[PDB]
């Protein structure tokens, strides 16, 4: 008499990278790799309007807003000193390769769940400078 | 509950499981199920 | 972040009371009352069922 | 009333929420669980649809007559109109109403 | 159930949960992305918090 | 171990809140969370200590000690960097607090409620609408003068001097501070715990020592007695009448200094930083967390 | 995996959901008759019609 | 009969003496009424101690506990940090 | 406004006809609603949209 087990499942965590969705057409980028010194970014609009017989200039200011946006995975200290440490007994090599998956498995959440709230920052800031339908049917 | 926590080569399928999980579970669809939060997401000890 | 909720606000009068030249725009309504001297107490509000 | 899932599965699984027999003259008590099929929504969520009844002949044959612009409530009479999950075909004679 | 001599307007308000439909123009926002950088923040006595 | 939290503000900064808040860097603030980024609620005594009228010092108190502390050290637009206090780390903290307060070397430091005036240590943040006041950081024995002065002030609410109980003083200066008229109910259960203690010292409270006071004030004058005016209270009249002996003495202390160990600990209200290695040169100290 | 805001709220540290499911373990059970009268020929063999 | 309890809180030692005199507060008068106090000793109701602390979030997972014959309710408090202090007396 | 109405029978009447109702009786009064969201109302089979 025995027990079956069936297999044991999981889900493939597939990365959505902000490029790979849609959403970055509305929004264009650029990788900067020192956003820690920047306090400050402005854009400069000289507009010039014609004038029409029967001139005016609009030199709006325009400036940036920076977000943070933090999550906060977690590790054990088993699985650190485990980590750090050498196998040499194979259930010893067993328990270790299972440390380092479960490390693994926790840096691709972090980055993995830092993605995700890059997409839900996006869509907070368009959702912010938007207004309603109703407004814009007639302003337009 | 009868759930085993031991660790296991977890075959990875490409079909997402989790459309509405955390209320199921919290209403209790399933049988059995175990909420690992945090320090206890790891492979158990053999 | 889409299912957001719109608030709408809505009101209703309650013990109106019409002036003097009362009258009716509707023929298959009858009740056993003095047309003249009625006025309403209470209101009828539908619900969501 | 713990769980709601919980309540879709007790729903699935026996379905044995105390209720008649078939294929009798009158209605018994089902003991001998999974031997008929049937199904009881009245003991989920526990409400009562409204029959159609009515006082006289008298609305019966003006809810016949027009089933739009009718009266439900004469001046000590009254009908109430026919609402059910089956919206009955109702004849009297050739009229006939949805 | 006699009127008293002075009526009402019951105001009140409705909560409704509708599906917005968000729309924008092509490369109305440049942006700069950042380096996703971990850090640690705190040693509780079993368990490392990142 | 990196201890850095960032709050993000909700809208821009105008310059003249620019301009003040840098001058207010190295200040002692208090956090709502212990998380990564946090918005602007949350942040400052201002939520419990509302644009109100009436204050309420003590759950202002309750509000400190709840909640961690920190250090707000680079602030610029939109954003401006924290830097937590967890025990176990130390720091250093400047001496940015507008009463000038000269610090002992090596004393120790208390977080304070801000008792000189709302407007004194307020930065009005108009643009995310909100107000961040700053938790006033002083040593302990004004701190303990100031919370004393409080206390006395709600009690003697009902009897009448003001200006001799409502306005503190230092070497460095005298200072004024603002009094309610009510602290609530929890000035009241501070005061509960306060009467209770007291009453059960005067049921147990030693009696070889008032004949011993008797005597020494008909004897010897001090400055800690020439408070009596060189005249005997009554009770001493009707109280050293009895006879003096030493186990009963023994057993009043020996509750005596028990009682008193939770009295001092009462009076703990408010974190307490233990700080060493002041200098009158560079105006911070090395502190940390006790 | 959770998601990072900008505001602070007390952030889920990768929640590991672990279900299990049992076999709904039911058999099938026939009834064949046979009367025996005939099942001794059927191992041997015919030689009378 | 005396009673250890043990308490959970997220709060100063200043804000526990004061909960926990308001949480006693039936208890005292329970002992004044019974028993007076004769001597001058029976004046302490007990006193207090912090055996340390925790993490605030994932505190006090309850669990189960088995001897052979029965099972009690037991809670966790997992990853704990010990760290003893004296006595305050409640009074 | 919602459907207000001073009476049953304008609210019996109103799901009756709709491009003939009665907005003003003797002592009673209806009114439409003129909502952005507008209600289906089920009063038996009268449906009014």
């Amino acid at each position: 008499k025995f027990e079956v087990l069936l297999g044991v499942y999981t889900n493939a965590i597939q990365y959505v990278r902000f490029l790979e969705t849609a959403l970055a057409v509305s929004c264009v980028n650029t990788e900067f790799k020192d956003l820690s010194r920047m306090i400050d970014g402005k854009i400069q609009f000289r507009i010039s309007v014609p004038t029409i017989a029967h001139q005016r200039t609009f030199i709006v200011v325009k400036n940036c807003h920076k977000h943070h946006i933090s999550t906060e995975m977690e590790l054990s200290m088993l699985d650190l000193e485990i980590l750090h440490s050498i196998p040499e007994t194979p259930v010893e090599y067993a328990e270790y390769v299972g440390a380092v998956k479960t490390v693994a498995s926790a840096l691709q959440f972090g980055v993995d769940a830092l993605e995700r709230g890059l997409i839900n920052t996006v869509l907070s800031v368009k959702l912010r400078h938007a207004p309603p339908m109703f407004i814009l049917q007639t302003l337009a | 509950e009868g759930v085993e926590n031991r660790p296991f080569p977890y075959l990875t399928v490409d079909a997402d499981l989790l459309s509405n999980l955390r209320q199921s579970a919290a209403e209790g669809l399933f049988h059995s199920f175990d909420l690992l939060v945090g320090k206890d997401a790891r492979e158990a000890g053999i | 972040p889409l299912n957001r909720r719109m608030q709408y606000s809505y009101y209703f009068p309650v013990g109106l009371f019409m002036p003097n030249p009362k009258y009716t725009t509707s023929a298959a309504i009858k009740m056993l009352d003095n047309p003249t001297q009625q006025l309403p107490v209470e209101a009828w509000i539908v619900n969501k069922n | 009333n713990r769980g709601l899932y919980n309540m879709v599965n007790e729903y699935s699984q026996r379905l044995g929420g105390h209720p008649a027999t078939s294929n009798t003259e009158v209605q018994f008590v089902v003991i001998a669980g999974t031997d008929v099929f049937l199904e009881q929504p009245c003991s989920f969520l526990q409400e009562a649809f409204p029959a159609l009844s009515a006082s006289s002949r008298a609305l019966i044959d003006e809810f016949m007559s027009v089933k739009q612009t009718h009266a439900p409530i004469h001046y000590g009479h009254y009908i109430i109109e026919e609402v059910a999950p089956v919206r009955r075909i109702l004849k009297f004679g050739n009229k006939v109403v949805f | 159930k006699i009127h008293p001599g002075v009526a009402m307007t019951v105001v009140r308000t409705d909560e409704i949960l509708s599906e917005n439909i968000l729309f924008s123009s092509r490369a109305s926002t440049s942006m700069f992305i950042g380096t996703p950088n971990v850090s640690r923040r705190e040693a509780r006595v079993d368990a490392v918090t990142f | 171990m990196d201890l850095k939290v960032v709050v993000s503000l909700s809208s821009r900064l105008y310059t003249d809140e620019i301009a003040k808040m840098q001058q207010r860097i190295g200040c002692i603030l208090p956090l709502a969370s212990t998380h990564g980024t946090q918005n602007v609620q949350g942040l400052g005594l201002g939520q419990v200590y509302s644009l109100e009228t009436v204050p309420d010092y003590v759950s202002m108190y309750n509000y400190l000690s709840d909640c961690t502390l920190a250090v707000l050290d680079e602030v610029s637009v939109d954003s401006l960097i924290l830097t937590k206090i967890v025990p176990g780390q130390t720091y250093a903290i400047k001496n940015k607090y507008q009463p000038f307060f000269q610090w002992h070397g090596t004393g120790s430091l208390s977080v304070m409620p801000p008792v000189f005036g709302r407007e004194h240590a307020t930065v009005k943040l108009e643009s995310n609408d909100v107000d961040i006041v700053f938790p006033m950081v002083l040593p302990t024995p004004i701190a303990e003068e100031v919370l004393q002065k409080i206390l006395l002030f709600n009690v003697y609410s009902r009897v009448v001097v003001h200006m001799h109980l409502g306005s503190v003083s230092y070497l460095g200066h005298h200072y004024e501070l603002a009094l309610p008229e009510v602290p609530g109910p929890l000035g009241l259960a501070l005061l509960d715990n306060l009467s209770l203690y007291f009453c059960i010292m005067v049921t147990l409270l030693p009696r070889a020592s008032m004949r011993l006071v008797r005597g020494l004030i008909r004897h010897e004058h001090h400055d800690l007695l020439n408070l009596f005016q060189e005249m005997v209270p009554d009770e001493i009249a009707r109280i050293d009448l009895d006879d003096l002996s030493v186990a009963d003495d023994l057993s009043r202390m020996r509750v005596m200094m028990t009682y008193l160990q939770s009295l001092a600990s009462l009076f703990n209200l408010g974190p307490r930083l233990a700080t060493a290695a002041y200098s009158q040169e560079t105006l911070t100290a090395t502190c940390w967390l006790r | 995996p959770t998601i990072a805001h900008g505001d602070g709220r007390r952030p889920s540290k990768q929640r590991t959901f672990i279900v299990v499911k049992n076999c709904h373990k039911h058999h099938i059970s026939t009834e064949m008759e046979l009367s025996m009268l005939d099942l001794e020929i059927l191992h041997s063999i015919p030689e009378t019609p | 009969g005396p009673r250890f309890t043990f308490f959970q809180s997220s709060r100063g030692h200043c804000q526990i003496m004061n909960i926990l005199r308001i949480y006693y507060s039936p208890s005292i008068m329970h002992r004044y009424a019974v028993v007076q106090p004769l001597h001058i000793e029976e004046l302490t109701f007990g006193a207090v101690a912090c055996l340390g602390t925790f993490s605030a979030t994932d505190g006090w997972r309850r669990s189960a506990f088995n001897y052979r014959g029965s099972s009690l309710p037991v809670v966790e408090i997992d990853s704990f940090y010990s760290n003893v202090s004296d006595w305050e007396v409640i009074l």
